[PDB]
RNA sequence: UUAAGUUAUUAAGGGCGCACGGUGGAUGCCUUGGCACUAGAAGCCGAUGAAGGACGUUACUAACGACGAUAUGCUUUGGGGA
RNA sequence: CCGAUAGUGAACCAGUACCGUGAGGGAAAGGUGAAAAGCACCCCGGAAGGGGAGUGAAAUAGAACCUGAAACCGUGUGCUU
RNA sequence: CAAUGGUAGGAGAGCGUUCUAAGGGCGUUGAAGCAUGAUCGUAAGGACAUGUGGAGCGCUUAGAAGUGAGAAUGCCGGUGUGAGUAGCGAAAGACGGGUGAGAAUCCCGUCCACCGAUUGACUAAGGUUUCCAGAGGAAGGCUCGUCCGCUCUGGGUUAGUC
RNA sequence: CGCGAGCUGGGUUCAGAACGUCGUGAGACAGUUCGGUCCCUAUCCGUCGUGGGCGUAGGAAAUUUGAGAGGAGCUGUCCUU
RNA sequence: AUGAUGAGGUUAAUAGGUUCGAGGUGGAAGCAUGGUGACAUGUGGAGCUGACGAAUACUAAUCGAUCGAAGACUUAAU
């Protein structure tokens, strides 16, 4: 059966993604987050 | 359908006790010398 | 008669097959079922070479497989011809047997009886 | 007057290879060997190879006969298992031991 | 010799004690790192392009530091002494 | 005040293996020896392993390496059935 | 002379553990830990001996506590039992030769069999080197393995028009 | 009201829908009506079958007695008298 | 099921094969004749035939190994 998580490239990366995380304020919210805790991978 | 209780050492090994294998029916080819299994072919020499 | 782990159909092309090589080789290496087995259908395959009539080699093209065998001197004739013509004057003189199994030991995948079976 | 060898973390589980090991304990290096060479289950070669080591071992590093030579004792330990998974119905994996072993032979010309 | 009576021995395996091994990583000893504070600096950085990164850079070649195409570093002044 | 289940999540290439589409969640893993002197050579083995020899104060200190409990698994037996 | 069963519960006296203070000691002529023993006290518990271990640790008095576990469908690890049991994931193989320490399982050949509106040939997505050639067999392949989508080494993708 | 780790699943007792009826309503009725996932690889005793060990004072082959135990145990019609 | 049980292991009919049958099927193949042809008739109760009956060592049960007693005391009759 269809499973969930079809992947596609496009949308992961217009989803998420670095320059859809810094077009909103909560979205540079998580960023901060996560360069707070050191994180290696921001979106 | 599901154990009730362990199954101690003593019950395990006493079920156990016939979980063997025999020796080999072999006995010493007569041409070579080596041991093979009786009614077959002597692997060592190849002989009857 | 045996079953050999196989249904009817698959069984018989076992049966023919091993029956063929036998005759191409001489001598086969297999597992003891299936040579106790084969030793019945390859004999009487050599029964019918024996005869050598027109009838018995139409008997006989049943159940041989269309294998073709090179001889020396780039000699080439199929399994039926070797059957009806080298094979059939082999044993002429005897009047059953013709073929010899060799148990061997066990061999080393599963534990199954491993056997030379050869013609005799 | 005693020979040594061990042949350890043996992929095969000590409680299949006791079985083979049952068979020798206690006779004679010839018939040790015979045994070993017409069993046939997985770890007659591997207890074979620890027998004929420590036959050689016997005679190269205390020069003793391999005639007179009887298996004094044979014996499989237990290994540093492996633990490994099977993916089971509904998402649930079990544990798989892939139990190793440590097989010693020790062989003697039962003499002082 | 026969009758009547009595009692061994057996261990396929098991039980207890002991001896010797294995597995496993408790315990003890130890510290590379942490935790709570005291005294004294300091309490911003960015369009002169920051914070964080990406990718590179070595004689060979992965990864961490270090350093940018002048790349495993250059100049200068002062310590420094194989 | 803690001494590797403690003390930071992280004493060790740790916000990392890994999980999730994502915010997020989040480990486990310290110790040979004073010195690497880390076992030249011989033997069985394809190898792995091992037995000698040797280094070392010590090699059941041999790299999973300080100590090495218990559960658990074996092999022998004294007394029993 | 009298009293001394005991649950919720009250009261008292103590045993041990870590640390600190001061005094007094023990240790490579072997500390702590660990193991065994047929030892001592009314209990908690304290010694002694001998093995292992290889550098720290008692005693006295007094101070502090992360001070005592058998149970929480407790948490983390290790290891059992079930048990050599269930399973080993739709299906057709046989033999000959070859290679190797080892072959049902790898390579070659012949016959046989299965699909064939496809189990064939492209190519979107998606995945990222799995592609190729030599070498390898610890682990992964639900067995085996000489083999592999695994390991090692070295390679491989060429556009004015797609 | 023996027996669902022996079977079924029509009734009954979840979630859907409808009728009568009650409730302003959400909903309700042991009033009807159509529909509606029945899991488990047997450790122990027990039971049905089959083997090995030792004993039965030497070691064997066969033929046996039967202490005990189980099984069977029903009945119609016609003719004659 | 496997053990077990029973028939046998060469001084042998245990299984296979071979030969001879029983039962089953129902008229092989190749020829010949007839028909334009599908076919038909003849040779000829033909050919084939798992398991059932008999005979025959042609093939395999060819070599060999392991286990298995020496018979306890007491009393009375002897
Ligand atoms: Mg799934």
């Amino acid at each position: 059966v269809k499973r969930t998580y079809q992947p596609n490239k496009r949308k992961h990366s217009k989803v998420h993604g670095f320059r859809k995380r810094m077009s909103t304020k909560n979205g540079r919210k998580v960023l901060a987050r996560r360069r707070r805790k050191g994180r290696k991978v921001l979106s | 359908a599901v154990p009730k209780r362990r199954t101690s050492k003593t019950r395990k090994n006493k079920r156990r006790t016939h979980f063997k294998i025999s020796v080999p029916g072999m006995t010493e080819c007569p041409n070579c010398g080596e041991y093979k299994l009786s009614h077959r072919v002597c692997k060592n020499c190849g002989s009857y | 008669y045996r079953k050999l782990g196989r249904t009817s159909d698959q069984r018989k092309a076992m049966l023919r097959d091993l029956a063929t090589s036998l005759i191409i080789s001489e001598r086969i290496e297999t597992t003891e079922a299936r040579a106790k087995e084969v030793r019945s259908v390859v004999e009487k395959l050599i029964t019918l070479g024996k005869k050598g009539d027109l009838a018995s080699r139409r008997n006989a093209a049943k159940t041989l497989r269309n294998v073709e065998i090179l001889n020396e001197d780039e000699t080439t004739q199929t399994a039926l011809q070797k059957l009806f013509g080298e094979i059939a004057e082999r044993y002429t003189e005897r009047q059953g047997g013709y073929t010899r199994i060799l148990k061997q030991g066990p061999r080393r995948g599963d534990g199954a009886e491993s056997v030379i079976i050869e013609l005799v | 007057m005693e020979a040594k060898a061990v042949a350890r973390t043996i992929r095969i589980a000590p409680r299949k290879v006791r079985l083979v090991l049952d068979l020798i304990r206690g006779k004679n290096a010839a018939e040790a060997i015979a045994i070993l060479k017409l069993t046939n289950k997985a770890s007659s070669p591997v207890i074979e190879k620890v027998l004929m080591s420590a036959l050689a071992n016997a005679e190269h590093n205390y020069d003793m006969n391999t005639d007179e030579l009887v298996v004094k004792e044979a014996y499989a330990n237990e290994g540093p298992t492996l633990k490994r998974f099977r993916p089971r119905a509904q998402g649930r994996a079990s544990a798989i031991n892939k139990r190793t072993s440590h097989i010693t032979i020790v062989v003697s010309d039962g003499k002082e």
